């Protein structure tokens, strides 16, 4: 299967550039032309260029006074900048295989969260949500992780290292006081917790953090 | 540049019935290689979105026969038959055959199902948080259908609006159901004040509202 796998920073300083790397397996540059496009609340989808399979780029004339596309065919990359970043360039950026005719190879990489801030980077604190010490008792506990302060976005949050996936609920973050917080839910039967242990991990890439925090009865 | 127009903006629909989206271009897209680059994708929450149809009216190897696509000249339509819970998300189109390429704004589908009553849990500021100064009280009102609810915080009976933030989930893929989180944020200082802690969900599945109450001082 095809995999567009994608390096370069999520932090951007206004008026600076935007930097990715699209790592392509399963298919040949050589062959097939690669898009870029992003996504934003604001604005939804927007497509940004082209490069085809023998160089020739294409780019939406919104952005080609700053936009570059360019490729390495026998290392299998592709490289996107961007410069002269403001505000309203905040958005996913992808690296896409789309508008096919015959081939089986179109996929959307897993895209990079760009944030245009001088806001500085920033780990979060991570508190256990247990419940309550008068708390009553029901069939299933629900437990969680309160993920606090932290900058710029993203964080990945699992339970129990990512065995624990059904049950959980993680909130989209809110931005208060120039920081981000959200908090993660899992519900699990009574009869399992505390005998059995939970834990969420939260990993922060830009911090390059991750912390532990188990859930303890109070 | 071609303007790509959908509709409906969100599209309600049981399971089992057919979703119908339509997707309107403000000009004709035959590249110039005699192709309709017209394709649909799927966005399902937390993902990116994944190729349906390709040129107009051909499903993507993979795609499941109840995905269709069809139309031409400005017009196209996308039909989903026996809708399952898995087809939720932002179902958008795209034309690949006019530089700039574009997209249009998206359709979200939404599925029906049983109305369903929050399970409302409420969690005093951990010791951790505490030890640290800040006193963060939450509330998660989880699994509950239909999408529209209301949340308040009383401290020792009295209604709080400053200093709560709420969040959203998307539609739950597996059930159906719509979660919130509610979080109610003060200094140790404002904490230790007041004794009584109190999360309220409205919701049309209750007559009353449901409570969750805690008090510090029994902690
Ligand atoms: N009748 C066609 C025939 O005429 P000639 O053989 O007599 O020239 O071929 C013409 C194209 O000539 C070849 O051009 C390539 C270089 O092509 C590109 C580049 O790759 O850099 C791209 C060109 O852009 C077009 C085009 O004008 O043909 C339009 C684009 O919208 C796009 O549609 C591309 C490609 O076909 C896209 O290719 C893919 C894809 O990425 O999706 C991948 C393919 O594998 C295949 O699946 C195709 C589909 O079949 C859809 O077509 O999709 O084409 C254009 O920008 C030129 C530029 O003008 C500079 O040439 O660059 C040459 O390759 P290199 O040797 O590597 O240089 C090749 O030598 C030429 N023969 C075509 O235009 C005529 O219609
Ligand atoms: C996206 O934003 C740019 C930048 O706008 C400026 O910087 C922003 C951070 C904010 O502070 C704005 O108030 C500023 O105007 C927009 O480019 C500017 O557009 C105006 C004309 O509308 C022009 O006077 C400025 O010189 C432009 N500056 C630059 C660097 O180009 C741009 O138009 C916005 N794009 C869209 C699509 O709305």
């Amino acid at each position: 299967q095809v995999q567009l796998q994608e390096s370069g920073p999520g932090l951007v300083q206004p008026s600076q550039s935007l930097s990715i790397t699209c790592t392509v397996s399963g298919f040949s540059l050589t062959t097939y032309g690669v898009h870029w496009v992003r996504q934003s609340p604001g604005k939804g989808l927007e497509w940004l260029g082209v490069i085809w399979s023998g160089g020739t780029t294409e780019y939406n004339a919104a952005f080609i006074s700053r936009l570059s596309i360019s490729k390495d065919n026998s290392k299998s990359q592709v490289f996107f900048k961007m410069n002269s970043l403001q505000t309203n360039d905040t958005a996913i950026y992808f690296c896409v295989r789309m508008r096919i005719t015959t081939d089986w190879f179109a996929y959307w990489g897993q895209g990079t969260l760009v944030t245009v801030s001088a806001a500085k980077t920033t780990p979060p604190s991570v508190y256990p949500l247990a419940p309550g010490s008068a708390a009553q008792t029901n069939s299933m506990v629900t437990l969680g992780c309160l993920v606090k302060g932290y900058f710029p976005e993203p964080v990945t949050v699992t339970w129990n290292s990512g065995s624990l996936s059904s049950g959980v609920h993680t909130f989209p973050a809110v931005l208060q006081s120039d920081l981000y917080t959200l908090s993660s839910s899992v519900t699990v039967p009574s009869s399992t917790w505390p005998s059995e242990t939970v834990t969420c991990n939260v990993a922060h890439p830009a911090s390059s953090t991750k912390v532990d925090k188990k859930i303890v009865p109070r | 540049d071609v303007l790509m127009t959908q509709t409906p903006l969100s599209l309600p629909v049981s399971l089992g019935d057919q979703a119908s989206i339509s997707c309107r271009s403000s000009q004709t897209i035959v590249h110039k290689n005699g192709n309709t680059y017209l394709e649909w994708y799927l966005q399902k929450p937390g993902q990116s979105p994944k190729l349906l149809i390709y040129k107009v009216s051909n499903r993507f190897s993979g795609v499941p026969d109840r995905f269709s696509g069809s139309g031409s000249g400005t017009d196209f339509t996308l039909k989903i038959s026996r809708v399952e819970a898995a087809d939720l998300g932002v179902y958008y189109c795209f034309q690949g055959s006019h530089v700039p390429y574009t997209f249009g704004g998206g359709t979200k589908l939404e599925i029906k199902r049983a109305d369903a009553a929050p399970t409302v849990s409420i969690f005093p500021p951990s010791s951790e948080q505490l030890t640290s100064g800040g006193a963060s009280v939450v509330c998660f009102l989880n699994n509950f259908y239909p999408k529209d609810i209301n949340v308040k915080w009383k401290i020792d009976g009295s209604e709080r609006q400053n200093g709560v933030l709420n969040s959203w989930t998307d539609q739950d893929s597996k059930d159906s159901t719509y979660s919130m989180s509610s979080t109610l944020t003060l200094t140790k200082d404002e904490y230790e004040r007041h004794n009584s802690y109190t999360c309220e969900a409205t919701h049309k599945t209750s007559t009353s509202p449901i409570v969750k109450s805690f008090n510090r001082n029994e902690c």
